[PDB]
């Protein structure tokens, strides 16, 4: 048996954390993964003893005290995903890894020059259909979910234009019919005050 | 409660060579 | 560094039917093992193989499983009656040892078995332009993809420019939006946002393609109803700049 | 105070008699083996259950591991005949149930065929025998057992026969 | 009549408990040990050439050898630990007599553990330490030992006194 904390994990660009893994038996080594949004697990250590280091992360593994860790530091974006630890049980017949709960860590995004604004956005192949996009809102604000069943808002996604060295946070709404407005896309959430609304 | 003892796990070795 | 490649990426089978994966280890790597992950991230142990042996298996395994390591063509491992409970992704992974250093995993299957597959739904995409107000006010231009009305949700979204796939400037939705959450079989939608400068966008020359990957029914499957047969297909919107 | 003691795993695989074993050592003597085509712990003394537990199918691995790598040995490149002796476990008296002792000593490969024999005929009954055990080189020796009553009219042979030996060999044992 | 074996012995060495571990692996094939894994050395090393090829390759990957030098803590100090509650401490009574024989006088001794013991002859009360024939220590197999501790003279009153960690005190049988 494996257990794995904490459970999630959200850390601000740029700081650090720990993650740890205590073993109920002897472990031969252990195995720190990254499961990433795709879903493939990167292999970050292999130990069986002591510490071993590799960029921002850190790992420390101990046999006899049954228990291992695993240090992030300087957070980026890329460090998102669920961590997971596995080891082989010393006294297990099947030869396999014994995996830990899981850390969910999520990295929020540091936005430098916030500038939140809803935009509206028409469709290229149609003259009726268009999308609603709040964006350039700072990692504070959070984006609740529709209630009106009619109209659809997606959850806040970060983007980074890696040539400008630029990160912006966005939100899209989008409804089949009619009433629906961009102005009134994300009032079931809380948008900051000064929030840019153009007059289309 | 008996404790599980831990045993060696064997090793596989490599063909590719040989001697006389 | 050590590849593996698996394939499908995703999977879907109704109940009853054979459900087939296929693994390639590393190479060098004589030692194989598969494992299944569950949507509560629980890892369990299946098969592990020594070349074309198999060493070790779990009880599931020998009775429900069909797996294979042979020369002359990728590992594989076959569910001979797919259950909704066999859902899951299933994991392979390669060591150059049998117990003594790394396992390195594949991308994985992700399987999902349903009752049927009368309701699987390719997914239909737009693209949106960027607005006049955001390119006056920020110098940038976002454009928006919009996937809906597919069933389940295995799909994977790319953005090209110039028919050459970007990155830069990219986050598709981390997860797929129920379009009626009551339901337990309901079609998702999912958005995704590709941002590019102001003066990239205002170039009549520059095409935004928007490419959907669809995994569904095969030409195998069979499929007896009226609609368009559900089969794996790539749906994709387009847009050319605008120099306004 | 002072505890001295050597744990020893012990493995192997056979050609062409296609037979592994596996089994533990402490400070000599048998902890356990893994019967490989049953996959079972077998404890050498039944109270060892209480205190451990070994997963069988542990040794099953080891022993497949072994075998592949045996053929890589035979890709990649005589006899030693056994020392017999016996010997009684207990002091004997007439009427007092007791245990005569064959000792296989020194020998390879691990395969032998004993054969107890009272008066000149063979016993399948009262017989026990153990796997071959380690020494502190390369050859290995075995324990072979037969519970009597001591009396001055029977006579007893130890029968045991290996490759490395032109004709079975018989220890002799009377009161 | 050829065979071919495949022979590997691990073996856990404890110079004082888990105080002092020294793992050793050892290889065989056929009649020859052609590899080790001394933990004092850290890596594997070819007894005879047959065992280099595998020295060479196992040496050469890190991860195999830090798992190998872990298994003095993960296999070694783990399964001392257990056995340290039934195996160590283990005690089996001596049982003790003696007979004359054609004079010879044989004390026996009898189904005891551990191995550890030390048996003297006495001629009324003075030790004996000449004419002494042994069979030495005996093991029979089962966990338990048998000697025969043998004096060699023609007799008032002979003693053999047998001393044993399963014993408080000395055990004295004497023959007059
Ligand atoms: C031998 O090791 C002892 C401790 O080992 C413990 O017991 C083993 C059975 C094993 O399980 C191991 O893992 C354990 O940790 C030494 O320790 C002595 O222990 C007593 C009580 O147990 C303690 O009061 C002493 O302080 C401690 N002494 C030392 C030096 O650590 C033995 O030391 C001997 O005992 C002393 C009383 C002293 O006479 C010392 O000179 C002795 O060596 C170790 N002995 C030897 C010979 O190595
Ligand atoms: C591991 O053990 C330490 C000390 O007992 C404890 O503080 C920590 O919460 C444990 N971690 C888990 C995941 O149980
Ligand atoms: C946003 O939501 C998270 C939980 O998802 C919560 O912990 C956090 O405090 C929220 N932030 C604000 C500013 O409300
Ligand atoms: C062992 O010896 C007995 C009798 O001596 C014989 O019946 C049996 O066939 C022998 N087995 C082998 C394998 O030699």
């Amino acid at each position: 048996q494996v257990e794995q904390s904490p459970s999630a994990l959200s850390l601000h660009e740029g700081t650090g954390s720990a993650l740890r893994c205590n073993f109920t038996t002897t472990m031969r080594a252990v195995q720190w993964f990254q499961q990433n949004s795709r879903g493939s697990l990167i292999n970050l250590f292999y130990l069986a003893s002591g510490t071993k280091e590799n960029g921002r992360l850190k790992s420390t593994f101990n046999s006899k005290e049954s228990y291992s860790t695993l240090h992030i530091r300087d957070a980026q974006l890329e460090d998102s995903g669920t961590y997971f630890c596995a080891a082989l049980r010393a006294t297990g017949g099947n030869n396999k890894l014994t995996f830990g709960q899981g850390t969910v860590l999520s990295v929020i995004p540091d936005i430098q020059n916030p500038d939140p604004a809803v935009y509206q956005l028409r469709d290229s192949k149609s003259s009726d259909k268009s999308v609603c996009l709040f964006t350039d809102f700072d990692s504070q604000t959070n984006v609740s979910q529709s209630k009106d069943s009619d109209v659809y808002i997606t959850d806040k996604c970060v983007l980074d234009m890696r040539s400008m060295d630029f990160k912006s946070n966005s939100a899209v709404a989008w409804s089949n019919k009619s009433d629906f407005a961009c102005a009134n896309a994300f009032n079931n959430s809380i948008i900051p005050e000064d929030t840019f609304f153009p007059s289309p | 409660p008996a404790d599980p003892l831990a045993f060696f796990s064997s090793a596989i070795k490599g063909g590719g060579g040989s001697l006389v | 560094d050590p590849k593996v490649i698996q394939t499908p990426r995703y999977l879907v089978k109704g109940q009853g039917q054979k459900a087939k994966m296929r693994c390639i280890p590393e190479k060098g790597h004589p030692v194989v093992f598969w494992y299944q992950q569950n949507k509560n991230n629980e890892f369990k142990f299946l098969i592990n193989f020594q070349n074309q042996e198999v060493l070790q298996q779990i009880d599931m395994t020998e009775k429900r499983f069909s797996a294979e390591c042979p020369s002359n063509s990728p590992c594989s491992l076959e569910i001979q009656s797919s259950e909704a409970g066999d859902s899951a992704l299933y994991l392979c992974a390669s060591s150059l040892n049998w117990s003594q250093d790394t396992q390195y995993f594949g991308p994985g299957t992700r399987l999902l078995v349903l009752e049927d597959l009368k309701n699987v739904f390719p997914p239909e995409v737009a693209v949106f332009e960027p607005s006049e107000a955001e390119i006056s006010h920020t110098q940038k231009a976002t454009l928006v993809c919009l996937a809906t009305g597919f069933y389940p949700d295995h799909v994977e979204l790319s953005w090209w420019v110039n028919g050459k796939e970007v990155h830069s400037g990219v986050c598709t939705d981390p997860q797929p939006l129920k379009e009626q959450p009551a339901l337990n079989d309901s079609r998702y939608a999912l958005s995704s946002r590709l941002r590019v400068s102001a003066t990239f966008w205002q170039n009549p020359r520059n095409h935004f393609r928007c490419q959907v990957q669809f995994y569904g029914l095969s030409e195998n499957d069979e499929w007896t109803q009226d609609r368009a047969k559900p089969v794996t297909q790539i749906v994709s919107a387009e847009a050319w700049g605008r120099a306004d | 105070i002072k505890e001295e003691h050597t744990i020893i795993q012990a493995e192997f695989y056979l050609l062409p008699d296609k037979r592994g074993e596996f089994m533990f050592d402490f400070d000599g003597d048998e902890i356990f083996h893994v019967d490989i085509e049953k996959s079972e712990t077998i404890w050498r003394l039944e109270e060892f259950a209480k205190f451990a537990s070994f997963e069988a199918q542990g040794a099953l691995a080891n022993i497949a591991v072994d075998k592949a790598n045996l053929d890589v040995m035979k890709e990649r490149s005589a006899n030693v005949a056994p020392e017999v002796t016996v010997l009684s476990r207990s002091p004997v008296n007439l009427g007092e149930p007791n245990i005569l002792i064959c000792f296989i000593d020194k020998f390879s490969p691990p395969v032998v065929n004993v054969t107890w024999l009272r008066n000149g005929r063979p016993v399948t009954e009262g017989v026990s025998e153990t796997v071959f055990l380690p020494r502190d080189d390369h050859l290995f020796r075995k324990f072979h057992y037969l519970t009597f009553l001591p009396s001055t009219d029977d006579f007893y042979d130890c029968e045991v026969d290996h490759w490395g030996l032109e004709e079975p060999l018989r220890k002799h044992w009377e009161f | 009549r050829p065979w071919f074996l495949e022979y590997c012995k691990s073996e856990c060495h404890f110079y004082n408990g888990t105080q002092r571990v020294r793992l050793l692996v050892r290889y065989f094939y056929n009649l020859e040990e052609n590899l080790r894994f001394d933990s004092d050395v850290g890596e594997f090393r070819a007894v005879t050439e047959l065992g280099r090829p595998d020295a060479e390759n196992w040496n050469s990957q890190p991860e195999f050898l830090e798992q190998k030098r872990a298994e003095v803590d993960t296999v070694c100090r783990h399964n001392y630990e257990i056995f340290d509650n039934f195996l160590v401490p283990r005690r089996v009574e001596p049982t003790v007599t003696v007979y004359p024989t054609k004079n010879l006088l044989v004390c026996s001794v009898s189904d005891f553990y551990p191995g550890n013991i030390e048996v003297r002859w006495f001629r009324n009360g003075k030790e004996e330490k000449t004419g002494i024939v042994s069979t030495g220590l005996v093991r029979n197999g089962d966990w338990t030992f048998q000697t025969l501790v043998m004096l060699e003279t023609v007799p008032e009153v002979y003693t053999c006194q047998v001393e044993h960690p399963s014993l408080t005190d000395p055990v004295t049988v004497e023959w007059k």
